């Protein structure tokens, strides 16, 4: 219902704490596809 | 032998750049200029030089000597503040950037109209060029059909645009007041964004997922062809399938990116930084022109013959004769067979097949006063009146072309990574420029702009200064004030 | 600056309160202070004239709480979302 | 020969102006047609090719 | 090194005399005539760009040859369909 | 096109640069004239 | 290739029904002429 606020105003996909889980950060800037996004949710993205 | 080789080598090099300066000074002039026309207005016709050609616009020239009406901008008293601050001025405008060279007058005007040209600039640039008609054009592209107008309706193009002679001189003549009428507009879907293209595969977020020819060599044994062999399906077309769910994205996806760049060393950001500059004041345009109108003041009335009813009926600049303030007071144009019945017989055979405007007169001057407040946001990145660095930007850049030079000649790269450098640009041009363009798109000052009243930010705050104020236009500071 | 003790206090409360807390989605994101840089060096001082009272009529262009002088920028854009009763002493503050 | 009416980008292109104000400034040229037109209600069909 | 010099130096004087009479052509002409296409009536037509890259390019690619290392953007699928047509009778692959 | 319409224009040289009168007239004779060109290719084989 | 581009459909019809525009989509007949004088259109694809 935010439709007044840009999507990339201050926000950018910067994992660092791995205490924090967003699922719906991603999915709403990039614009990641359905197998994407269930990648996602099976394995947390992990920075190797 | 090789002392006297590098002075000459020297002597050469400032040689060589005296002579580019003085090409670059001789290039500026023009003098072009146009023949008599058919008494400009009615009042006052454009005449040679600028004796009788400010007749009717005395009261804005008495402020405007500053550029003694030969094509320059004058703006209002913010101006005059920034000219007196010149000291310390924030902004890059006057003072000839730093003290390491620069002038007055003409190079002003000059540095002024280069600061707004940036898609190209290579050796050539002109001077005295007005940039209306292209925005009038995109307004329109989009507004077509969007429409959302109060009572009048008009849909044809080509007898907007045919009556060029009387074009430019509603131009010169309303264009005075950069305020407008309506209320609320579109003004966003536009949205100019820059064109670029990195890496590849397939469009995210979309409508279809890989097509049904991936689904159909995968449920197959097909595969994907080998890198190493290139080996088509032949498949594809033997079980003779009903059609499928085909879409048109990837024709809008592919849009239109094949210009070049006007820089060394690739990549393109010199133009990008200063367009996303000065898209910013889309917003301050938007807001400077939703609520105003023209009735005429005791001040700005000092020689008139027919323009008795003019302050009245709105914006004639001819007669209106009975439409124009249909509505409340007068409002847009509508309507022209007395001008085309007096043209045909007076003005037709003489100006027919020109251009708009001009550039060695005051004609750009009705940009220049719309244009008042969106060239004040193209200094600051957020636009703000706040002090700020962006004086040093041509010396950086100047610096580091130099600084590239110099290497090319001397050095040959090597050790200089200029591999990772274009890598990662190849993402920073798609990345950071699309996040700019869809920041903001929408200015919430709506209640404000009818409740604060003080859109009359250039002179006092009163209903008569308001009045007159919104009745000229941006009210240019006067002279005798250095 | 200081001692140990202050640290550590606010470390366990970092590490306690906030993770309690996170029982949603939220999570840590990144800033732009790069970009805001040139965007909180912004003042708007009143046109009061000098030795003058300032009236407390709501209707009237001196009332910074009020709609009377919003200024876009971003501050009075997200004014809608954080309305705030300010005056003058914070933007002399982040002058300062 | 194209000639399809005088229209908007709904036609073929009409979308000549897109980066045409760089470095262009305000060309001049001699005067061949005479006369001037108006703009009054909506247009419908014609024949300009 | 000297060698190297010297072909810097000549290419140098070369650049600076086309530039030279460039200029003295533009000079001479009465007024900067540039190409132009445009299909309406009496507007401004547009503004192409200086045919003057191919010294540069040579240039550019000849004091840097054993670098680049970039991907390259393609003309349209005329790749993968070319090697496709090829790859039925008489594969050629890329060779080059 | 031919002259004389509603608007009392009456004019002497003007006789295509007018667009209503002239092009209500005009567009509906040459609404006929439209060229049309229809011919079929085949690949065939290729000799020699 | 010369003859065998013009066929029967009218060069709307055959640019925007018969998939000759595929390879490089571009606009209708008024930047037809750009689209064949600039040329190399490029395309979403840069190589691995």
């Amino acid at each position: 219902y935010d439709e007044t606020i840009a999507t990339g105003t201050f926000f950018y996909p910067v994992p660092v704490n791995p205490l924090f889980a967003c699922p719906e950060h991603l999915a709403s800037l990039r614009g990641m596809t359905n197998a994407r996004r269930v990648l996602a949710k099976m394995v947390p993205p992990i920075p190797p | 032998v090789l002392d006297s080789l590098e002075t000459a080598a020297a002597e050469a090099e400032e040689a060589d750049a005296q002579s580019e300066e003085c090409t670059r000074t001789e290039i500026i002039r023009n003098e072009s200029i146009h023949p008599e026309v058919q008494i400009a207005k009615n009042d006052a016709p454009l005449q040679y030089d600028t004796n009788f050609q400010v007749d009717f616009i005395t009261l804005v020239y008495l402020g405007r000597a500053r550029g003694n009406n030969s094509p320059g901008i004058v703006f209002g008293p913010w101006y005059r503040t920034l000219q007196e601050r010149l000291v310390l001025d924030r902004p890059v405008a006057a003072r000839g950037v730093d003290c390491k060279d620069g002038r007055i007058s003409r190079t002003f005007m000059n540095t002024t109209v280069t600061c707004l040209q940036s898609a190209g600039r290579m050796y050539v640039g002109d001077r005295a060029y007005s940039a209306f008609e292209c925005a009038v054009l995109c307004l329109y592209l989009m507004y077509r059909t969007s429409n959302s107008v109060h009572e009048p309706q008009v849909s044809s193009f080509g007898n907007l645009i045919e009556h060029l002679p009387e074009y430019t001189e509603t131009f010169v003549n309303y264009m005075t007041t950069h305020e407008n009428k309506n209320s609320y507009q579109f003004c966003y879907d536009r949205l100019p964004r820059d064109q670029f293209h990195a890496r590849g595969g397939r469009y995210d977020q979309g409508a279809l997922t890989s097509h049904s020819v991936m689904d159909a060599l995968i449920r197959l044994q097909v595969l994907p062809p080998a890198p190493g062999q290139f080996n088509p399906g032949v498949n594809d077309i033997i079980d003779r399938n009903h059609t499928a769910y085909v879409d048109k994205i990837q024709q809008a996806a592919a849009a239109y990116l094949e210009r070049a760049q006007n820089v060394f060393l690739m990549e393109d950001q010199t133009l990008l930084r200063l367009t996303i500059d000065t898209i910013t004041a889309l917003l301050l345009l938007r807001r400077l022109l939703w609520n105003g109108n023209v009735y005429g003041d005791k001040l700005k009335n000092n020689f008139q013959l027919g323009l008795i009813v003019s302050e009245a009926t709105g914006t004639p600049t001819n007669n209106v004769i009975l439409r124009g303030a249909t509505g409340f007071d007068g409002k847009f144009k509508s309507g022209n067979n007395n001008f085309q019945f007096l043209c045909e017989r007076y003005i037709a055979p003489l100006y027919t097949l020109n251009r708009t405007t001009e550039l060695t007169e005051m004609f750009p001057g009705l940009v220049a006063l719309c244009l008042d407040a969106h060239t004040q946001l193209s200094r600051g990145s957020l636009g703000r009146t706040v002090i700020d660095i962006s004086s040093g930007q041509y010396q950086d850049r100047l610096i580091s072309l130099i600084a590239l030079e110099l290497e090319h000649r001397r050095q040959n790269v090597t050790s200089l990574p200029i591999a990772a450098v274009v890598s990662i640009h190849d993402s920073v041009m798609l990345q950071y420029e699309r996040g700019l363009g869809m920041l903001m798109h929408q200015p919430r000052v709506r209640a404000a702009l009818e409740e604060s009243r003080r859109l009359a930010q250039f002179n006092v705050n009163s209903d008569y200064d308001l009045l007159y104020f919104v009745c000229l236009g941006v009210i240019p500071q006067f002279a005798s004030t250095p | 600056h200081h001692d140990r003790e202050w640290g550590i206090l606010s470390k366990i409360y970092y590490y306690i309160v906030i993770p309690a807390f996170s029982r949603g989605s939220c999570c840590t994101m990144g800033v732009r202070y790069d970009r805001l840089y040139p965007a909180l060096q912004a003042v708007i001082v009143p046109e009061i004239p000098a030795d003058e009272e300032a009236p407390t009529t709501p209707e009237d262009p001196r009332h910074p709480l009020h709609a009377h002088q919003l200024v876009p920028n971003s501050l009075n854009v997200y004014f809608h979302n954080a309305h705030l009763t300010v005056d003058g002493d914070a933007l002399l503050t982040l002058q300062e």
